[PDB]
């Protein structure tokens, strides 16, 4: 997995991959592990799957709660302070390996969180197995000032690198954008350099190929009436 | 202390009655009658609904009869939330049995344990009994169509022809004259609602004031239906039977 | 303890279950019954660690002779299993799990048929004309296979478990004292007294 | 009649116990009353030493909550202190959690549905106070949230609590109908609380020494109460206008 | 300490009542009247915002309340014990539904589940019931639009449309004649504000009326954009500027 | 009155009469005598039978070698008090290696008492105690009251007509504090004491319950033939 | 001693022109030891079919758990149970035992009742959602099947034709595991009608 | 980590490196292990950064709630509370911490506490990978009541060697100055100290 | 009505008749005082000799919490060791956690919420006994009074018990003819004083007089008993006061 986060202007972009591993298996080549905690707060997530969906909806159940029981819009160091001490609890074992990021009253803020609970701060991070590839794209072109246009190209960029670059990233960059005063726009599929080429051949079969034995209707339906 | 504050909800009379039974069986026949009727054939289970406003929803409502599982219902009579409480009970314990077994809870087992909840509440726990009496219409492969009620006491016991909640004496004579044992359902759909029809307090028995279910031996072989009317079918059912 | 078998004919279930109890170096004995009733038409067989057999046999036998009171009913040979998979199954997560695996032979006298079940010490359980547990399988599923029809007779299945007895004591390194045979039919459990 | 001495419904659907409470509340025989700044939110409450033998300083009704909430309590100091000790652990315990300061509102929430408890469950008690929470929400400005044993509670563009209460309302209230204002259209604090205790004194025709009183401002990011010489200051400015 | 009342405070008396219950929907009769109307394509709940002192800022008060983006609440009788089960409700949404399902729960479940909180009041040990009545009204794909009133006993009911509290026999009566199956949203609104005025002793405009509707999906309500599954909530509270709109319409 | 039900209630007058209740089993009680010089402390006690066919009940108790109590009022009680003595020198004794003071024995006595008066569902102690021993400070007697209130006395009585033998120790209190080295000569003055209380009856050999601890004594028991030496 | 292939077994999911396939192998075993030849590995609850590989007491186990789960869901939302609620449930179920979990790799389809939409889904054992529109993989020739699928697959195809690449991918997948095959079951969804099919294939 | 923390004549500073490390990757280069538990009570924080952030977060609520109840803290009392923590869970942490605050009747303080959980009271404290390096130069170079100017130095100085020979210490040189005057903030760029 | 028979029930006035009640056993009690000197407090109480068998000094009442707090009370006794016994939990485990010793003020809550606690709820009964109590903080010195209420202030001085309003006339006489302080020994001496005064509304029987003191500078900010030598001196001082 390849995750980044980039602060710009006025908000917080963040992009990953879409390839999840079982091994070196691609499970799936259209993952999405860009997740919604509330309207204006993602975080992208990397480590074990279960973990980084899990996590994220229980505290973003938890925040919505907490919002309607304050009358207010949610904001990003909640998210945080609730993500890290349910996972330091858990020593690590829930491995879910996240960069938070949104906009809220309070105004725009990016941050990520490892496994064990620890935190960091940052106008651009990076995390998962292709971190390393996305970092040297961060560290080499990364500027104070950057437009919402500069950091979407930054942050896709460092996706790039790691999808190109590492095994353990793939297929296409999905990103999200959180502008201070905007609704937040979740970009899915935003590039899409790795379309299979046509095959050589079909392998649509001639009908009756198969050898069967039995053959049944299967019922679906409740007990009838009559 | 608290003990001033305590009604004893679990004591005997100096008769030997559990006053909060008592009561609540009283509160429970001002409640909308419930008939049930087994046939040869199938059960039926008609009941009363508790005098009705015109802006109510009728259609997306359930009141008095509710599916316990594919092949047992009930019929309600006393507090509706009380009732719920226990019918979710019902529900959990007939899927357990159904896991634990892999075969469906036999009508009486479910019964049993329902009752000896209720029973629980009349001898520890200084808490109300639930103010509910339930009419029992179900099927299984051992004793085939079974009617049985339930009390506030716990205690249950099986009919051929049973009602519930208000005007239960004048609808049980009216029950007795009439049912016969080699009786089909078609009859006593006409004989339930006949019923009604007499013992009511309303002016008369429209389709909006009623609920109405039968089980069935009525599908495609060895097998059981369960039907809730829908309230077009009570209204087709009440002309068809020269009740409107 | 060591071999257990089943196999399933036309009108009845029968099980055979070694003899022999061998506590390390020594066989303490070469009589040993390790089956249980559980119901006039249901019997089980069992094998596993030391201990655990007996205390889960007698376990489920317990639970099935409740039912049987409460109820005045006898549960169906399906039931029965199905209680005894979710035992196990309940069983393998607890802090010390039962190492038991288990025959099930019962005769249904609702749909008039005879049954065999076989479940393992995880909860695993399966439907057969015939089964075993452990190493049993290895030398006998081949003759099994070659020689079983599901319209023998009780005396056509006693034949072939007699050979597959035989297989077992020329290729089997240790010996188990025999076969315990049972039969499960219409009329409830009878043993075959030689064998 | 035990309907009355534990808190389950009267034949009429009233709660005695609640409705008592609210009479304890007025046991301490003070007034208190809060306002609205631009920039700030002050309370000022009525302070009575009677016996010569007492340590004055020790003599208050108003707490500091956090940083930012301030707290007025009207009703038997037991009480008072129970409630104050509860809030200062609730508004840690929140920062700690969600990593923001707790709202003034928010904590007038939490002390109304712990209240709504005593109000239900039969072996709690309801307290005999009601709660005047203040403070410059970041969020929302300034901001007066008050707690009653009911458990109701409400946002309040002013308010005033005690016996007298009654007449300092409407006191504030004909000045709001004036104004045609949210608040009191005043750039220091020193003024607003200058404000406060001007109207007190009209509502209850009362004059006031240094020791009399009892004052309580929030700004942004501090609560904090006022010595008897700040007081002092305040009411030598009132006296010379 | 410990809670030593773990004895039922709701009992039965030899006539059969649960004095508790009837106490409290008499307390439920004080209150001040609200009300819901079932549209084709919509619902609408409303009520007073009887402020208790004009220094009080009653928009700081939320009689009408968000339980899930497409369920809302109103109420009549005691306040706070409105405000906690809304808490309760809002949570057991989540808990016992959104957390296994991953959706919102249908109304009449939700209903359901406020039912049982509300029925336990009724005969657990050492409390007394809640003195509320609720109307619950909301949307979901497989029911559409419904309205439900929840009483102190547990016990809800599926409505056209009616009344509770204060004026509620009247009201009941005012929206019998003007009910029928063909009205469409806004015809709703404008009957529930005819129905409100009738109950409202002072001042009647947006600043004294709360009113929420169940209706179409808002999309600019989300906040976010890009899955075009996730069209918005359909409860939207009115604005002061929205209700008054319709009062000169009236 | 209305105010006795339980001991969770003060009266108007700010009384606890469940307490006051448990303090009159006591006054029922039969009399036992206390009373120490500086190197001794004496217990005497009239032991009551049932009737002529029955023993006399046992109101004499050690709780350690330096430590005892006599008891008057509610006997399971005693026992329950006596216990919890005997555990709280033990401990004292296992994890310091250190014997009890008296005044602490008091204390805890004391605190164990009060709990009891302040909760619902519990009820007083229906019973008194005179407790004598020898520690670090030489010789103490001590009165316990199940209300909590615990006295540390040169001499004392408690039971019915104990009213006789306090005034007597009352007047004797010169004298008896002065009985240094002599054992026999303490006693003797307890006994003496305890006969003020007496009335229709007088101390037979197994009427008469005596226990002395001190300087260079562990807490022991006389009964039977060896308290005939004093009668 | 791995869980997870201690008894063996494949299931195969696939999407299709108003139409879903799922199927499954049907051997059962004590690792080397072939048990049973009849052990199905696809349920359904009402129009929602569950395919369950790995351990086969958990695969039993987990049947009986949902078959409960889907009931009590019938009876209190009047309404049988959809594909992607399903799903969720499913996931929710399995994350509850996140640190002692069922060894599972269950797939889910079906056709939404409603929209018409036809669904599968695929899970870890700890309850990881794979939603794909082409095909779900899952069991002990999981590799294998993914080769056959990737190549073999095509979108939209018809019914018939849909069983055939499921039935082609399935079969050859088995023959190259010695924990598969022994018997395998074919189920064609439509929104109104479902076909099985038992498919002829080599026992050994 | 390289931290210190040095008392001098108007108080304390506290100086830190900003380098976060997993294994060889540099996690973090700006990090802030200077960290505000009271408005004059600091602390450096060495060791797992997950533990230090939770102990750290926790005290600051044990703190805030103490100010709430009985007015400000003292740097001991502070130190108190961090060592409860420290100590009853030796078994789970790995946590190095330096606590360091200025009071007006106490001025500047400095208290360390090792991975044990321990408490030492010290005019100055080094910790973290990189204090090893730089044990002979500050104790050849400490002088007790140093001024705001030499004691910014010899921290600057300590710490520039610390991460010159600490592969694990690097980044900036984060300082926090702890007086009468309030808090001030300081950092220091590699240009600045790599060439002293 | 009924509302006295039950703790933690309001009357219709709003008051708890069982706390009013709890107070009727102190006013019952002996006197017992506090005084707030210059750099500390004194304590003084009334023992009431019953008998001559009362072995004199023995029978100590004035109580101590960590090393710097004392506690003196009227009422019913056991009521206050239990009080002082839950004193002495919270100070420890304050010094336990925070490492300093409890400052006064924070002691007094901790007594107060305690005691209020005993009117939350009808299983328990309130505290029967009023407490004064204070020492030496890093603040300077401290006096404290709390009643079964739980209510608690800061006194100059205090006083409870049978003779607390003869008492508290003579504790507003030394506050106003020394308006600028009282020193630590003066003070012993005054309380020695109130205590013989007060002793005139308890006067069938005699009574043992005991004192205590925390002061920065005579004991070093601990709380110590007066004996001997400073207690006798003050004996005298008040059987001189009283002819
Ligand atoms: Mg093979």
């Amino acid at each position: 997995t390849t995750i980044v986060g980039v602060k710009f202007n006025n908000g917080v972009v963040i992009a990953a991959d879409t390839r999840s591993t079982q091994g070196p298996i691609v499970a799936d080549k259209n993952c999405a592990k860009l997740h919604r905690i509330s309207p204006k707060i993602w975080c992208a997530g990397a480590g074990t799957a279960a973990d980084t969906e899990a996590v994220t909806q229980l505290i973003g159940s938890n925040i919505e709660l907490h919002s309607l029981y304050t009358s207010r819009e949610p904001r990003v160091v909640s998210a945080l302070q609730m993500l890290k001490q349910h996972l330091f609890k858990y020593q690590g074992h829930i491995g879910a390996y996240l960069i938070v990021a949104g906009v809220d009253p309070t105004g725009s803020h990016l941050f990520s969180i490892h496994a064990d609970g620890s935190t960091d701060v940052g106008y651009y991070l990076s995390l998962g197995s292709g971190s390393l590839a996305a970092m040297a794209v961060l560290e080499s072109h990364w500027k104070q000032d950057l437009t919402k246009e500069e950091a979407i190209k930054l942050a896709s960029d460092a996706i790039q690198a790691g999808i190109w670059n590492d095994l353990g990233s793939g297929s296409n960059v999905d990103v999200c954008v959180m502008e201070i005063g905007k609704d937040a726009e979740y970009l899915r599929n935003y590039l899409t350099p790795n379309v299979r080429e046509e095959k050589q051949k079909s392998y649509k079969f001639p009908r009756g190929t198969t050898a069967v034995l039995k053959e049944s209707i299967v019922n679906i339906c409740d007990i009838q009436e009559e | 202390g608290s003990r001033r504050y305590d009604s004893r909800t679990t004591i005997f009379s100096p008769e030997g009655r559990l006053y909060q039974v008592e009561y609540a069986l009283e509160s429970i026949s001002h409640a909308g009658t419930a008939i049930g009727i087994m046939a040869s054939d199938g059960i039926v289970l008609a009941a009363e609904r508790k005098v009705t406003s015109t802006l109510l929803e009728q259609d997306t409502s359930t009141e008095k009869l509710y599916k316990l599982n594919d092949k047992i219902a009930v019929a309600v009579a006393g507090l509706t939330a009380d009732a719920e409480i226990l019918i979710n009970t019902a529900r959990i314990h007939a899927q357990n049995y159904l896991k634990t077994y892999n075969e469906d809870i036999p009508v009486e087992i479910l019964v049993r344990r329902l009752s000896d909840i209720k029973q629980g509440y009349t001898q520890h726990g200084g808490l109300r009994p639930f103010g509910v009496s339930f009419i029992y219409a179900g099927y299984d492969d051992r004793y085939g169509y079974q009617l049985y009620t339930s009390n506030p006491s716990g205690n249950y016991t099986g009919w051929k022809a049973i009602s519930v909640g208000a005007n239960t004496s004048a609808a049980q004579t009216l029950l007795q004259m009439d049912y016969k044992d080699d009786m089909k359902v078609d009859d006593a759909i006409e004989l339930a609602l006949k019923t009604l029809s007499k013992t009511t307090d309303s002016s008369a028995l429209t389709y909006d004031r009623l609920e109405f279910a039968t089980i069935r031996k009525g599908a495609n072989d060895g097998e059981v239906y369960q039907k809730i009317f829908k309230p077009q079918e009570i209204k087709d059912i009440l002309v068809k039977t020269g009740i409107t | 303890m060591d071999i257990i078998l089943g196999i399933r004919v036309q009108d009845s279930v029968i099980l055979a279950s070694s003899k022999a109890v061998t506590r390390g170096i020594s066989v303490l004995k070469d009589s040993d019954d390790k089956t249980r009733q559980l119901s006039p038409h249901t019997l089980m067989s069992f094998a596993g660690e030391a201990g655990d057999t007996v205390q889960f046999a007698e376990y489920i036998q317990a639970n099935i002779q409740l039912y049987s009171i409460r109820e005045d009913y006898e549960l169906s040979p399906q039931a029965v299993s199905s209680f005894v998979r979710q035992e196990l199954a309940k069983s393998i997560r607890s802090r010390r799990p039962y190492q038991v695996n288990v025959l099930i032979g019962g005769y249904d006298k609702k749909k008039n048929k005879p049954e065999l079940y076989q479940i393992d010490y995880l909860g695993t359980k399966v439907e057969l004309p015939y089964g075993a547990h452990g190493y049993s399988g290895f030398y006998t599923f081949s003759l099994l296979d070659h020689h079983y029809r599901p319209d023998m007779t009780t005396e056509e299945g006693l034949d072939l478990l007699k050979l597959c007895v035989q297989e077992l004591e020329k290729r089997m390194p240790m010996d188990f004292k025999g076969v315990i045979v049972k039969i499960v039919d219409k009329d409830g459990i009878r043993q075959v007294d030689d064998f | 009649g035990y309907d009355r001495h534990i808190t389950i419904f009267s034949p009429e659907g009233r709660l005695y116990q609640v409705e008592y409470a609210f009479k304890a509340t007025n046991q301490t025989n003070i007034n208190s009353l809060a306002v609205r700044g631009k920039d700030c939110t002050v309370v000022i409450s009525q302070k009575k030493v009677p016996d010569k033998l007492l340590d004055p300083t020790t003599v208050s009704y108003i707490f500091c909550i956090s940083r930012t909430i301030g707290m007025v309590v009207n009703g038997p100091i037991p009480d008072a202190r129970n409630a104050a000790l509860r809030a200062k652990a609730e508004a840690a315990e929140f920062r700690y959690k969600y990593g923001y300061d707790m709202p003034c509102d928010v904590l007038a929430k939490r002390m109304a549905n712990l209240s709504q408890i005593y109000t239900q469950r039969a072996y709690m008690r309801p307290l005999g106070v009601i709660l005047t929470f203040v403070s410059v929400d970041e969020e929302l400005g300034p901001s007066i949230y008050k707690t009653d044993p009911a458990g109701y509670y409400v946002g309040y563009k002013a308010t005033a609590t005690g016996p007298k209460q009654q007449e300092i309302t409407t006191n504030l209230e004909n000045h709001f109908k004036k104004s045609k204002i949210d608040h009191i259209n005043e750039e220091s604090w020193e003024k607003v609380v200058e404000f406060a205790i001007t109207h007190m004194i009209d509502a209850l025709g009362t004059e006031f020494s240094k020791n009399d009183l009892e004052v309580g401002v929030a700004t942004k990011d501090k609560f904090f109460t006022l010595s008897a010489e700040n007081i002092e200051e305040r009411l030598v400015a009132i006296a010379e206008q | 300490m410990t809670d030593r009342y773990s004895f039922s405070l709701t009992t039965f008396s030899p006539s059969g009542k649960l004095g508790q219950i009837d106490y409290a929907l008499t307390a439920v009769k004080q209150g001040v009247t609200s009300l819901g109307i079932k549209a084709t394509n919509g619902v609408v709940i409303a009520t007073e915002k009887k402020s208790s002192s004009p220094l009080a800022m009653s928009e700081t008060l939320s009689k009408v309340s968000l339980l899930t983006p497409d369920i809302g609440a109103v109420y009549s009788g005691m306040g706070p014990d409105y405000r906690v089960l809304v808490d309760k409700s809002r949570k057991v949404a989540h808990t016992s539904y959104k957390r296994i399902y991953g959706e919102y729960p249908p109304t009449k479940l939700l209903v359901s589940e406020v039912a049982k909180i509300m029925q336990e009041a009724t005969q657990s040990g050492g409390v007394r019931p809640f003195g509320v009545s609720l109307l619950i009204a909301g949307h979901d794909e497989f029911n559409g639009f419904s309205l439900y009133q929840v009483d102190p006993s547990g016990s809800y009911f599926p409505w056209k449309a009616t009344a509770i509290g204060k004026g509620s026999v009247a009201a009941k009566t005012f929206l019998e004649k003007r009910w029928n199956d063909e009205l469409e949203l806004e015809d709703a609104i404008h009957i529930a504000l005819l129905t409100l005025k009738e109950s409202v002793e002072g001042e009647f405009n947006g600043d004294t009326i709360e009113l929420a509707i169940i209706g179409d999906e808002n999309p600019d309500l989300l906040g976010y954009t890009g899955i075009p599954t996730d069209k918005g909530p359909r409860f939207r509270k009115l604005t002061s500027q929205e209700i008054n709109d319709r009062l000169e319409a009236l | 009155n209305n105010y006795d039900g339980d001991t969770v209630t003060f009266s108007p007058t700010g009384r606890l009469f469940q307490v006051e209740y448990a303090l009159e089993a006591i006054k029922q009680g039969s009399v036992t005598v206390g009373l120490r010089s500086n190197t001794h402390a004496v217990l005497v006690a009239l032991k009551r039978n049932a009737d002529e066919l029955s023993s006399y009940q046992k109101k004499i108790i050690k709780c350690d070698e330096h430590m005892g109590l006599s008891l008057a009022g509610l006997a399971p009680d005693a026992r329950v008090l006596s216990n919890y003595l005997r555990q709280q020198c033990n401990y004292s004794s296992l994890v310091f290696n250190r014997k009890l003071a008296v005044e602490r024995a008091g204390h805890l006595l004391c605190d164990k008492a009060q709990k009891n008066t302040q909760s619902y569902g519990g009820r007083p102690y229906g019973v008194g105690l005179l407790i004598i021993g020898y520690d670090k400070s030489g010789a103490h007697l001590l009165e316990f009251q199940p209300s909590g209130n615990v006295t540390e006395l040169y001499g004392t009585a408690i039971g019915a007509r104990s009213q006789g033998a306090k005034t007597y120790l009352e007047r004797t209190l010169d004298t008896f504090i002065k009985i240094d080295g002599n054992p026999d000569e303490l006693i003797k003055a307890g006994v003496e004491a305890i006969s003020q209380s007496l009335r229709d009856e007088s101390l037979t050999v197994d009427n008469l319950s005596i226990a002395i601890v001190g300087k260079d004594t562990p807490f022991t028991i006389y009964d039977g033939e060896a308290v005939a030496k004093y009668i | 001693s791995d869980p997870s292939s201690i008894n063996g077994g494949i299931v195969v999911a696939m999407t299709g022109k108003d139409c879903v396939a799922i199927a499954c192998d049907l051997r059962l075993g004590s690792q080397s030891l072939g048990v049973s030849n009849k052990f199905e590995k696809i349920f359904h609850y009402g129009h929602v079919f569950l395919g369950i590989t790995g351990l086969a007491t958990d695969v039993t186990t987990l049947n009986e758990m949902f078959r409960y789960k889907t009931n009590l869901y019938k009876l209190k939302e009047e309404r049988a149970i959809e594909p992607e609620t399903f799903t969720q449930l499913v996931s929710s179920s399995l994350y509850e035992r996140r640190f002692g979990p069922y060894f599972v790799g269950p797939v889910v389809a079906g056709i939404n009742s409603k929209s018409g939409k036809p669904f599968i889904a695929g899970f870890d054992l700890i309850g990881c959602i794979d939603e794909a529109k082409d095909f779900i993989v899952s069991g002990t020739a999981s590799d294998q099947l993914f080769g056959m699928c990737e190549s073999l697959y095509e979108p939209n195809l018809e019914p018939e034709d849909l069983f055939e690449t499921i039935s082609q991918a399935l079969l050859n997948a088995a023959d190259r595991d010695a924990l598969s095959g022994w018997g395998a079951v074919v189920y064609i969804i439509k929104k109104d009608e479902v076909v099985k099919r038992y498919l002829k294939m080599r026992q050994d | 980590t390289s931290i210190m923390a040095v008392t001098f004549k108007d108080g304390v500073i506290l100086g830190a490196d900003s380098r976060t490390t997993t294994g060889a990757y540099i996690a973090n280069r700006v990090t802030d292990k200077l960290t505000r538990v009271h408005d004059k009570i600091w602390c450096c924080r060495s060791g797992s950064a997950a533990d230090t952030q939770a102990i750290a977060d926790i005290v600051q609520y044990h703190l805030e709630l103490y100010t709430s109840q009985y007015g400000t803290p003292s740097t001991e009392t502070a130190a108190s509370v961090f060592k409860e923590l420290c100590y009853e869970n030796k078994d789970n942490l790995t946590a190095g911490i330096i606590v360091a605050g200025y009071d007006d009747k106490n001025k500047g303080e400095v208290y360390t506490i090792p991975l044990g959980g321990s408490v030492h009271k010290l005019p100055y404290a080094i910790a973290g990978s990189g204090s090893t390096f730089i044990y002979g130069y500050c104790d050849k170079n400490f002088r007790e009541n140093m001024s705001k100017e030499e004691t910014v130095d010899f921290i600057k100085h300590s710490l520039s060697q610390a991460i010159k020979w600490d592969g694990s210490s690097g980044g900036v040189i984060r300082m926090v100055v702890l007086t009468a005057a309030g808090v001030e903030r300081l950092i220091f760029y590699p240009d600045e100290y790599e060439q002293l | 009505t009924g509302y006295d028979l039950s703790n933690s029930v309001f009357s219709p006035d709003g008051r708890n008749f069982q706390v009013e009640y709890a107070v009727k056993a102190v006013e019952n009690g002996t006197t017992s005082i506090g005084i707030k000197c210059n750099d500390g407090v004194v304590f003084a109480v009334e023992k009431l000799i019953t008998s001559k068998l009362l072995v004199p000094q023995k029978n100590v009442k004035i109580q101590v919490v960590d090393r710097h707090i004392g506690c003196v009370y009227s009422g019913l006794i056991p009521d206050g060791r239990h009080l002082v016994n839950r004193g002495r939990e919270e100070a420890a485990s304050f010094k336990k956690l925070y490492k300093t010793p409890i400052p006064i003020p924070a002691f007094a809550d901790r007594l107060g919420q305690y005691v209020q606690a005993h009117t939350l709820y009808n299983s328990v009964r309130p505290f029967g006994v009023s407490t004064i109590f204070g020492g030496v903080d890093k603040n300077g010195a401290h006096l404290y009074m709390l009643e079964p209420s739980g209510s608690y202030w800061g006194y100059k001085g205090a006083a409870t018990g049978k003779g607390r309003q003869s008492a508290k006339a003579e504790l507003e006489k030394l506050v106003d003819h020394h308006p600028e302080g009282l020193s630590a020994r003066e003070a012993v001496k005054q309380a020695a004083k109130i205590i013989y005064l007060a002793h005139e509304d308890n006067k069938e029987k005699d009574f043992e007089l005991e004192i205590s003191w925390c002061s920065l500078s005579e004991t070093n900010g601990l709380h110590k008993f007066v004996k001997g030598d400073l207690l006798q001196e003050a004996i005298d001082f008040a059987q001189k006061e009283i002819n």
